[PDB]
């Protein structure tokens, strides 16, 4: 290029040559001269200049402003609360089409992390993935999608192309495990069991409406069929379907991994899986 | 400059090269354990976890000592882990 | 046998492969022993200069501690009592001996404790600060390949003469591909030289490619350097530290 | 009157001494090999300052919670005055609130 | 000259010496010994029945589960009781 | 007390890549998200506008001051002055007067005053990039 | 070891007709018309080519201008140029001088 050319002229470039990007480095200003030298950018003489000035939000004797505000609840409980990381079907179908989470295969957390899909923090109280109604048209893909809310227009929108949407709990202790896989493979711990959801969110996931993983199969179709009929598109049989199979897993209450049952062990070095034979731990692991 | 060893070993370091070196075994391990009395002055935690009545959030708990001091002449009798508070 | 190399890496479309000589070092007369393709984007990537700056400054700050302390007046020894009474005598009013004002006084603002520059720049940046210095070591005629760093022997003066001849310059570095696998003739040969260095791949950096007026390359180092420079766009953002076991890298 | 009177010793410096030489290398150990080891592993120096930095106050704050048991009496107590008085500076001095 | 031979990470497992009071407590500890299998595996590491609970440490776990995690029978059975209360 | 099995297939499933995934064969394109690949062979101009990782249209909103509104074109290589003349032509009939365009050649960006994101990305496309 | 060359080159008045020889002889004996539209996108033929141009005239393609020949056309253009080589003492002691005008020299 026309720049190299430029280079081949001018001599060699070493280290007494280089010089900073015009504008990244400002010079410093010092309390020297005759600009900067008297008084120093402080003022004259008072509470000010001697640098003991009151702290900050002190209105100098009055009742400050944020004081004298009355205390309510807007944050009261904030840290409890859970919070759910959105994924829109635009996000979704575009990842499809980019090849970066795969359709022939079972979506979870753990495939849309790893498609960088999504970012989740459960030290930052998230809980998971949110399914959005957005972008609900021009989302042309069948999909077995996991995630542990969905509105009602989004399960509509994927069992319109033939896909299965399915709602589960993670506990934190889960989900940080299911997000980032391997760091917890180096743990060294046998795989823990994804633990049961608490008292208030036990009549969400025991529902067929929110396609919750503890609610009734049989209780599955009619509820399908009834989303059918109110947004008034054919409901497809996906029995008839090649990949029948694929829409059809479904981890356990209590799995985290697909494959693997709570209380094994991983030897990431030989490749290795470790399984117990106590018929103590058995029971407790089968529980 | 800086101490090899921490200043708070020193005790423990110095039973290793003297007299106390040569000490029996037994009574050095008797030395050293470093078990808790029951309490006497405090009613302990129950339970290892306890629900927050403020936020409604089980939460840790740790029983915390009251430290006890012994005047001498307690050495001369038999309390029953009393002291002065 | 003519040495010809091409790019296994995937190349741009737009872009076409910048050639280079091939050389050896058996011989003065062996310039020229074969021709190399290399990848455009490592060796003919835009000359920033701004970016050859700032990893060279990294690079020479980034490990650098400072050692240098001095007393404050709370430090300094004595110093407890006021010298005098403020009011009484005509002399100016103290309270202490050890002052920044007196003589063997403690220090007003001074140098304070073992002080660490530590600071990282992005990586995506230092890999392009690699990229920027092998293009101008190419532009500038200053970057040679080789098929193997082999002498005939490894009298140090053969290696002098031989730069001499083919117009190197003061300075030579010589890049090797692993520590262990190094030629016994270079390494005896580079051990009493001043101006002519021997690293491995790993250790290359800015700062001794622009303090050594001359590259010098082996054909394994600068397949290698490719690949590594080359992994560092079209590369995913990471999930955790690299060391760390994923399904495609190392 | 308070200036020399005659040329100090001229210095020369041996700018291909082998520190001079080999300066810098390794600091492309990560990206260069397989991420084995952070550059911030060639850093040698204080304990309380490998790959880390920070203003006075910070750095004293860390000195006193990393090598605080190791140190000497007089030097300790130094340092837990060096605090005292960095924090009522930093926290209730200056022209900006 | 030639380059000082390149920084690398230390070979296989390390194991502290627990006789020295300068190796710290995470050191010596079982949790450290887990983490050495799971990097280095069966081949340089600990035996890999340690890797599991005792039957001791089980029974604090079985304590721990049924105090803090109800079962999902009694949940449902709560609910019941408390939103029948409602209407 | 402990089996060992090389069953294994599942926790492969689980382990992520570094390198971005080429995006596969589509029957016709524009695709569903409305993605297009860049047109092969390559246009015939004085200047190329190379794609992201991400095989994306390097087109960037961006503001300062909270009201100074720009866009920025990315990755450009060859002559850049071409391309600005032909970004001026382009955006000089929907604003009336001539946009007003800064050129980092050393940099190979070009910054315009406002958000013309859409339009320009569409304009790229168009042009086969 | 021998003696270092010159790196001063002047074009000789056949080049034409030598680089005739040189592609004849790389390319075979049959040869297209317009032969200076030859292009050398093949690896094994553009070092052939200019291997014997190098071993021959003195001069050689540098690393950085490589690339560049992309063409026989662009190799002809490039050893037309002539590379003279002197000291600045030498080019200025003889670059018409005045008179009145002297330059010494104290390295
Ligand atoms: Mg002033
Ligand atoms: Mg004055
Ligand atoms: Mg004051
Ligand atoms: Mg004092
Ligand atoms: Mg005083
Ligand atoms: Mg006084
Ligand atoms: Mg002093
Ligand atoms: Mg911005």
């Amino acid at each position: 290029a026309r720049a190299l050319d430029l280079l081949r002229g001018l001599p060699r470039v070493s280290l007494a040559n280089l010089k900073p990007n015009p504008g990244s480095k400002k010079p410093e200003r010092r309390p020297r001269g005759r600009r900067r030298g008297r008084k120093c950018g402080r003022g004259h003489k008072g509470e000010r200049q001697r640098g003991t000035r009151p702290r900050l939000g002190f209105e100098g004797g009055q009742t400050p402003f944020y004081i004298r505000i009355p205390k309510y609840g807007f944050n009261e409980g904030h840290s409890f609360r859970r919070q759910y990381k959105p994924l829109s079907l635009n996000r979704l179908q575009y990842l499809i089409d980019l090849g970066r989470v795969d359709p022939s295969q079972p979506i979870d957390l753990t495939q849309l992390v790893n498609g960088r899909g999504v970012t989740i923090q459960p030290l930052k109280r998230d809980y998971g993935v949110q399914l959005v109604e957005e972008g609900a048209d021009t989302f042309t893909a069948k999909v077995n999608i996991e995630v542990q809310l969905a509105s009602e227009l989004a399960i509509a929108a994927i069992e319109k192309n033939g896909g299965v949407v399915t709602t589960a709990f993670y506990d934190p202790r889960s989900l940080d495990i299911v997000c980032k896989p391997v760091p917890f493979f180096l743990r060294g711990q046998p795989i823990p069991k994804r633990m049961l959801p608490p008292e208030e969110l036990v009549p969400y996931y025991t529902d067929a409406k929110n396609r919750g993983y503890l609610a009734d199969p049989a209780k599955f179709p009619e509820a399908r069929l009834e989303l059918a009929r109110k947004y008034g598109y054919i409901l497809p049989d996906i029995t008839k379907d090649e990949l029948f199979k694929m829409l059809c897993t479904r981890k356990d209450p209590r799995q985290i991994f697909f494959g693997l049952a709570p209380g094994w062990v991983v030897n990431m070095a030989d490749k290795k899986i470790l399984k117990p034979t106590d018929e103590n731990l058995l029971k407790y692991y089968t529980s | 400059p800086l101490h090899k060893y921490p200043v708070w070993l020193w005790k423990r370091l110095q039973l290793r090269e003297g007299i106390c070196s040569r000490l029996p075994g037994h009574y050095l391990r008797s030395l050293e354990e470093e078990r808790t009395p029951t309490p006497v002055h405090y009613r302990p935690h129950g339970a290892k976890f306890k629900i927050n009545p403020k936020n409604g959030q089980r939460e840790r708990v740790e029983d915390v000592p009251i430290p006890i001091y012994f005047p001498p002449e307690s050495q001369r009798g038999l309390w029953g882990g009393e002291g002065w508070i | 046998e003519p040495v010809l190399r091409k790019v296994e890496l995937p190349v741009p479309t737009h872009r076409r492969p910048v050639q280079a000589w091939v050389e050896s070092l058996r011989g003065f007369e062996q310039e020229r022993v074969g021709l190399a393709d290399l990848h455009p984007d490592v060796f003919a990537t835009a000359p920033r200069l701004d970016i050859l700056h700032q990893v060279a400054m990294w690079q020479k700050n980034f490990k650098r501690i400072s050692y240098a302390k001095t007393k404050t007046r709370a430090e300094v020894r004595g110093g407890g009592r006021k010298p005098w009474p403020q009011k009484g005598t005509g002399r100016a009013r103290h309270g202490s001996i050890r002052s920044p004002l007196w003589r063997g006084g403690g220090v007003a603002h001074g140098p304070r404790g073992p002080t660490s520059y530590y600071y990282m720049l992005p990586m995506k940046v230092r890999a392009l600060g690699l990229k920027v210095a092998l293009t101008v070591k190419l532009a500038q005629d200053d970057l040679h390949i080789m098929d193997s760093l082999e002498l005939p022997t490894g009298d140090p003066q053969y290696l002098t003469e031989l730069a001499h001849y083919r117009r190197w310059g003061d300075s030579v570095l010589l890049v090797d591909l692993t520590h262990e696998e190094m030629p016994q003739s270079i390494v005896e040969a580079t051990s009493r030289l001043k101006t002519f260095n021997l690293i491995p791949a790993v250790g290359l950096n800015v700062h001794s490619m622009l303090k050594h007026q001359t590259l010098v390359l082996t054909l394994p180092t600068v397949a290698f350097l490719e690949d590594k420079l080359l992994w560092q766009d079209s590369r995913y953002r990471p999930l955790y530290p690299f060391s760390l076991p994923y399904s495609d890298f190392p | 009157i308070g200036i020399r009177l005659t040329l100090p010793p001229p210095k020369v410096v041996d700018r291909w001494n082998e520190k001079r030489a080999m300066f810098g290398v390794y600091d492309n150990i990560g990206i260069l090999g397989n991420f084995e080891k952070h550059p911030k592993e060639l850093i040698r120096g204080p304990i309380w300052l490998r790959g880390w930095k920070g203003n006075e106050l910070q750095r004293c704050i860390r000195k006193r919670k990393m090598v605080g048991s190791r140190m000497f009496a007089d030097d300790l107590h130094n340092l837990n005055k060096r605090i005292r008085y960095l924090y009522k500076h930093f926290n209730r001095h200056g022209k900006f609130r | 000259y030639r380059a000082r031979p390149p920084p690398r990470r230390r070979p296989g497992p390390r194991w502290p010496d627990p006789e020295d009071l300068l190796t710290p407590r995470w050191q010596l500890g079982p949790r450290y010994a887990a983490k050495q299998f799971a990097r280095y595996g069966a081949a340089s590491g600990v035996v890999p029945g340690s890797l599991w609970p005792s039957p001791e440490q089980l029974r604090e776990l079985e304590a721990e589960e049924r105090e803090w995690y109800p079962s999902l029978a009694t949940m449902q059975e709560s609910l019941r009781v408390k939103q029948l209360a409602e209407e | 007390f402990v089996e060992s099995v090389d069953e294994y297939q599942f926790v492969e499933r689980l382990l992520p890549a570094t390198r971005i995934p080429d995006p596969p064969k589509h029957e016709h394109y524009p695709t569903p998200s409305g993605w297009q690949p860049p047109r092969d062979p390559p246009p015939n101009l004085p200047y190329f506008v190379r794609r992201s990782r991400m095989h994306n249209i390097p087109v960037y909103k961006d503001i300062t001051h909270g009201n100074r509104q720009m866009t920025v074109i990315r990755k450009v290589e060859g002559d850049i002055w071409a391309l600005q003349k032909d970004v001026e032509d382009f955006l000089s009939p929907l604003l009336g007067k001539t946009p007003v365009t800064q050129v980092n050649e050393v940099t190979g960006t070009l910054r315009i005053k406002g958000y013309f994101d859409q339009e320009l990305k569409a304009w790229l496309l168009e042009k086969g990039f | 070891c021998p003696p270092l060359r010159s790196r001063a080159y002047t074009p000789p008045e056949d080049l034409q007709s030598r680089l005739e020889s040189y592609v004849k002889e790389v390319f075979g004996s049959s040869l297209p018309s317009n032969w200076q539209d030859i292009s050398l996108e093949d690896s094994r033929l553009k070092f052939n080519l200019l291997a014997h141009l190098a071993d021959d005239l003195g001069h050689v393609v540098p690393n950085s201008r490589l690339h560049q020949m992309c063409r026989v056309r662009d190799v002809l253009d490039f050893y037309n140029v002539p590379i003279q080589d002197r000291s600045k003492f030498d080019e200025l002691s003889a670059s018409n001088l005045p008179p009145n005008l002297k330059i010494t020299w104290s390295y």
